[PDB]
RNA sequence: ACCAUCUGUGGGAUUAUGACUGAACGCCUCUAAGUCAGAAUCCCCCCUAAACGUGACGAUAAGCGCCGCGGAGCCUCGGUCGGCCUCGGAUAGCCGGCGCGCCGGCGGGCAGAGCCGCUCGCCUCGGGACCGGAGCGCGGACG
RNA sequence: GACGUCGCUUUUUGAUCCUUCGAUGUCGGCUCUUCCUAUCAUUGUGAAGCAGAAUUCACCAAGCGUUGGAUUGUUCACCC
RNA sequence: UGGCGCUGCGGGAUGAACCGAACGCCGGGUUAAGGCGCCCGAUGCCGACGCUCAUCAGACCCCAGAAAAGGUGUUGGUUGAUAUAGACAGCGCCGAAUCAACUAGCCCUGAAAAUGGAUGGCGCUGGAGCGUCGGGCCCAUACCCGGCCGUCGCCGGCGCUGGGCUAGGCCGCG
RNA sequence: GCCGCGCCGCCGAGGCGGGAGGGCCCGCGGGAGCCGCCAGGGGUCCGCGGCGAUGUCGGUGUCCCACCCGACCCG
RNA sequence: CCCAGGGGUUCAGGGGAGUUACAGCCCCCCCCCAGGCAGCAUCGCCGUCGCCCGGGGCCGAGGGUCCGCGGCCUCCUCCCC
């Protein structure tokens, strides 16, 4: 019910614009690790990009000129709800649907994380062309939680690796029980291979 | 790193086009986006085809540069490339693949109950060994 | 389950105006306009709960009601479909579940 | 205009050994052991031959921009086999008119004080990197010696050695005091 | 010209009309590339008018037929010699392209002169196009495929059908 | 009341620029790939404010809080129409198994193009199984 | 940088008369905030017909500062 | 000469004049100009070929900022000149091509103004950039078919009656 | 270039007359006639189901509210 | 089936060891346009709605014959009962 996507290796507007597309359909989307996000373009590009969004203030109260959100998830929400009708009802339910988070938080560590081809690195960007880490560019403008996200998300990645350990353990007893016990599923396994559900 | 190349002889697999699904071998390659490919044994005649809607296979048959396609049939026969092909586990998962989407309601029945009594022998035998192991 | 999933995408538009009484859906496999062609004609249907009951065919009154519909053509290249609604859907249904029967059958 | 292929082969001496694992370049020699990632360099390298092995650096399909990655491959591993067997010894001369720039290392060759440069009290302290180290050189007044593995390491310490007596808001040209680097040469001559 | 889709070689032959001062005027060939033959016979009054004196009106088109390649089956070099007007002046060109058909490639000629030289169709004035042996070709671009045992893999092959899968847990692989 | 007196601050990426390695272009080259130093600028710390943002914790009145899937009912508001309980990532390579090797698999079948769940009930064959499964159940690890 | 030549700016003036004549208070000063850079000074550099000192040219650069007075209503000048 | 004024409509973000097309009230269909990453209907095509990296990139009538002059950025083309009687570059060695001028695309320099800001915005760099094209698709009060209303035109029809002919009525057609 | 003849080429551009047969055709020979059928002067069913007075059915355009789209103040 | 029977020539994206050899390519001749099968089926264009069949959507406005057929008007035979 809930699209769960990882933000890593994906571009920000290649990403938004499949994210902001799918809350209007009534879909809650996820984006996690928000500072993975690549920006295509080298990196002083990017952040001269934002530093002449620091700029955009009102020159007499800033506190109610454009509000400069250095987290990259914030960033990352700032992109999507610039395509959606954000001042609309139907826009602001969209809103709604959304949810990004800096790094893989435990409501999803424990989950299984789409990929959106459409919006890679790899497939939207030639090789030798030059981008940018969401995170080191939201380091670089006041994002002063990118420390604690780094260690954080590096005790996450060893838990699921030994979590993934496990797992192999039991493809391995798995892929060993279907040996054993071969002579039992011979007249099942027939089926299967006749209907190709294996080969 | 790379094993398959581009030449001479290579055969390849389309895998969307006109001819989607069948075997050409690579005769002439014309520039850097299009070939000169000809399937005489699988029904694709001699012909220009881009690079972008082939999938180079582990087959390489011995002709001639520019030679008619009487040759290119003998190397595509002395290499025995439909033999080998349909040995292969490319084109068996080709096959299960195209055998499961022709599945009509009573193969899915009978593949849920198959599926569901292979499942419960091999969990019951995995907690088998779990306990023999502690 | 015996309906195909749908979302209410938004009505038949140009960009400044609105025609309400045709319908954008969206089912939740067809992603191009050669599967479409599989549901041109099928019952189309936006089932609600309000307040008050209604009365139900073949059952007890309840809250549920529902808007009949039918997949009249495509639309696009990316497995949109069009549909008309003896009413025309609330807006209050866009981006909601709109169910696309198996009837009437043509297989 | 893309060329199908350009490639370029390099020599290899039996006594360095190298281990290829994907585009990590690894050669160990007997004054040590290096390792140079070439991944942001996109192309395919190869070890042929089990006795007198060559490296064999692919370029399939580049304009000119990549065909020029081509041979900074292998002028980089070239470095990295002269860097494991005969190494690097970069000199440096204290060149003064008035007052002498006094040198003392410290940390074992791992820092470098300058003092009485131009008559500044100030005290450079100049880090070498790791793997770097700095010797006053004998049979030499005001000569040093940078020795290691890696010419990117050893050449980047010189420059941080010279650009640290530099001369300013005065004419360049008339006040030539300064650590220059001299002699670009290995650590074993053959 | 628009120069819409592939191109076909037209063999337009025309004459002027038989006048009793001048009965029998010469017949005149031209080998003009359209993407069919109402541009073809136009193309044919737009050379013709400018280099003998002859009109549409004052003249008639004898055969306008499409030219068919001879050897479709073979990869033949092509040299193309045209004239086409920059934004500052008319300069020669001369060309060379690998393809099947001399329609083919006078095709991707436009193609090409649009792309590097921002050059339309209506400036492009193709002058001569014949077949050209491998051991006459000058660009390296075309000469580097004349090479038997030719060979080169596919790296870094981009993943198409980005949206069959729009959302899914494996990331693509572009090693094959 | 500078008309008395006290206090006023640390880093990060970098600009200009000077360089390193090194091609293109047998040489050369600060640049093309990759690196270094680098500032009254920029960002941040320090500092002021504290959001239709919030955490921990205390105390919680014949009333009131927990605990009996309380045990039955009357008004209201929305969806929705099987789950997936998870490596890290590479992309000019990857994954799995076995003590830097070897073996095996790659248009991904150890596959998200997937996996898992899925006979209308209630009793009877014993033909295959030892699926010993099922808890408004009682305890113990793991957050 | 002559003879030439190509631009830019809207802090001069002119040209125009589009808005306002059932009215937009109009010169300067004082006060006060913010902005621009076509940088005078300070920070970091490059160049010299840069020996030092002083100065000139140019670059990144508007963070910070650009004063006290005589005369004049004057902005503008001039002088201490 | 057309248009605006006297005129709405689709498109150009926006806007008296531009592009398309002019208007009774509706249904279905199809288009124009213009579009099809998201806002925002449509390419969620396994589109084609190239060009281009921009520390002020670029992004399309009117139209809403650029020039002269430059670049050993990159890609084309043109006209010449040396070279296996051994050139170019580097110290006779080296052993395969090399050099010069000119021209044309994109990018770059030239390129400085005042509240914070404008390919419309988000954003886009295996393209959502520029050029050349293909297939598909999107909708205007335009076009096609159908209903209803009114006007106008019929050398209109009916005094020859179940209904009918208040003929100043009724009916038919375009 | 015209005119005449001859030869030759012309799916069958073809037309006339006749001959051996084979077999494909005709709004020729069938209409002041009875019966039906119907791609024939604009739709019908000589088809059918569910629901039923205290909580439901239809309307409530013009009472309130909600959302999408359009939408700047008249003279 | 190099189609076979006589052969000639020719280069190179040069196979085998420079011109067919342990692959092939191209240009030409005299023998039944050798036969045999396909016919815009890698590449166009167009029909005397061109012949037939099917599917989806939209709606029935009006309300006192024409044009195609078939059976019988002629006797039987077969199938089906
Ligand atoms: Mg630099
Ligand atoms: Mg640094
Ligand atoms: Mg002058
Ligand atoms: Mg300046
Ligand atoms: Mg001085
Ligand atoms: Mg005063
Ligand atoms: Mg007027
Ligand atoms: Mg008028
Ligand atoms: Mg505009
Ligand atoms: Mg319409
Ligand atoms: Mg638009
Ligand atoms: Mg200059
Ligand atoms: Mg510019
Ligand atoms: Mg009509």
């Amino acid at each position: 019910q809930v699209l769960i996507i990882d933000g890593r290796g994906h571009l920000l507007g290649r990403l938004a614009a499949i994210v902001a597309k799918q809350v209007l359909l009534g879909r809650k989307v996820v984006v996690v690790r928000c500072e993975g996000i690549n920006i295509s373009g080298n990196f002083y590009r990017n952040k001269l990009k934002y530093l002449a969004f620091l700029r955009k203030r009102m020159n007499t109260n800033p506190s109610r000129g454009p509000y400069h959100f250095r987290a990259p998830s914030r960033i990352f929400w700032r992109t999507v709800r610039g395509m959606l009708p954000h001042k609309t009802k139907r826009g602001q339910a969209a809103l709604e649907r959304l949810k990004v988070f800096d790094g893989i938080p435990p409501p999803y560590d424990k989950r299984k994380r789409m990929v959106v081809p459409a919006a890679l690195k790899i497939v939207r960007l030639k090789p030798t062309r030059k981008f940018a880490f969401l995170g080191r560019l939201a380091h670089e403008v006041g994002w002063k939680y990118q420390a604690v996200t780094a260690t954080l998300e590096e005790k996450r990645k060893v838990k699921a690796k030994l979590h993934y350990n496990k797992k192999k353990i039991i493809v391995k007893l798995r892929k060993q029980a279907e040996k054993n016990v071969e002579s039992k599923i011979s007249k099942y396994t027939d089926v299967l291979k006749q209907y190709g559900i294996l080969v | 790193v790379f094993k398959r190349y581009v030449q001479i002889g290579r055969v390849a697999y389309l895998s969307f086009g006109p001819h989607a699904g069948k075997l050409v071998a690579i005769v002439d390659v014309i520039d850097q986006n299009r070939a000169l490919v000809d399937g005489p044994c699988t029904g694709v005649r001699r012909q220009a085809m881009p690079f972008k809607c082939m999938q180079l296979t582990d087959f390489v048959i011995k002709v001639p540069h520019s030679a008619r396609q009487k040759y290119v049939r003998r190397a595509w026969e002395k290499a025995n490339v439909n033999e080998k092909w349909a040995e292969s586990s490319w084109a068996k998962k080709i096959d299960a693949r195209q055998r499961k989407a022709k599945m009509s309601d009573f193969d899915r029945f009978k593949v849920m109950k198959a599926k569901k009594m292979r499942n419960k022998i091999i969990r019951h035998e995995m907690k088998k060994l779990q306990k023999e192991a502690t | 389950r015996l309906w195909c999933k749908a979302t209410f995408a938004g009505y038949k538009r140009g960009l400044r105006n609105q025609r309400e009484h045709t319908a954008l859906l969206k089912i939740e496999g067809v992603y191009a306009r050669d599967e479409t062609e599989f549901y041109f004609g099928k019952r189309c249907a936006y089932v609600y709960k309000a307040k008050n009951n209604t009365v139900t065919p073949g059952g007890k009154p309840n809250r549920t009601r529902v808007i009949w519909g039918k997949v009249t053509r495509a639309h696009g290249n990316s497995g949109m479909v069009r549909a008309k609604f003896r009413s025309n859907l609330p807006a209050k249904a866009i981006g909601h579940r709109i169910r696309v029967m198996l009837y009437p059958s043509r297989i | 205009m893309k060329t199908i292929l350009s490639n370029q082969i390099v020599d290899i001496p039996q006594n360095v050994d190298i281990s290829l694992k994907g585009r990590t370049v690894t050669v160990k020699g007997p004054r040590g052991v290096l390792r140079k990632n070439f991944n942001h360099i996109n192309v395919e390298l190869c070890l042929m031959g089990k006795k007198k092995r060559r490296l064999r650096v692919d370029k399939w399909w580049g304009n000119r921009k990549e065909l020029a990655t081509v041979r900074t491959i292998c002028s980089h591993v070239q470095n990295m086999v002269k860097g494991v067997t005969l190494g690097f010894r970069y000199k440096m001369r204290s060149v003064y008119a008035h007052f002498p720039i006094n040198v003392v290392i410290q940390e074992s060759g791992s820092l470098v004080e300058i003092r009485n440069f131009l008559g500044e009290k100030y005290i450079r302290r100049v880090r070498m990197r790791s793997g770097v180290a700095c010797t006053v050189s004998q049979a030499q007044k005001d000569e040093l010696i940078l020795e290691g593995n890696d010419i990117e390491l050893v050449s980047n310490s010189a420059a941080l050695i010279q650009q640290a007596t530099t001369v300013k808001n005065k004419d360049i040209r008339k006040f030539l005091d300064g650590i220059y680097v001299s002699e670009k040469g290995t650590v074993q001559q053959l | 010209m628009k120069a819409s889709g592939t191109l076909r070689e037209y063999k337009v032959i025309g004459r002027s009309l038989p006048t009793p001062k001048a009965p029998s005027p010469p017949l005149y060939r031209m080998r003009i590339f359209a993407p069919n033959h109402v541009v073809a016979k136009s193309r044919f009054w737009y050379f013709v008018s400018q280099l003998k004196k002859m009109k549409k009106a004052s003249g008639e088109i004898v055969y306008c037929g499409q030219v068919f390649e001879k050897t479709p089956l073979k990869v033949k070099n092509f040299g193309i010699w045209l004239r086409y007007d920059s934004r500052s002046g008319t300069h020669n060109m001369y060309r060379e392209y690998r393809d099947l058909t001399t329609a083919a490639a006078v095709t991707q000629c436009y193609r090409d002169m649009g792309a590097r030289h921002r050059a339309r169709a209506h400036a492009i004035q193709i002058m001569k196009v014949e077949v050209i042996p491998a051991s006459k070709c000058r660009r390296p671009a075309i000469k580097q495929f004349h090479d038997s045992k030719i060979k080169f893999p596919l790296p870094h092959r981009v993943l198409r059908r980005q949206h069959k899968p729009r959302f899914t847990t494996k990331r693509p692989n572009t090693f094959f």
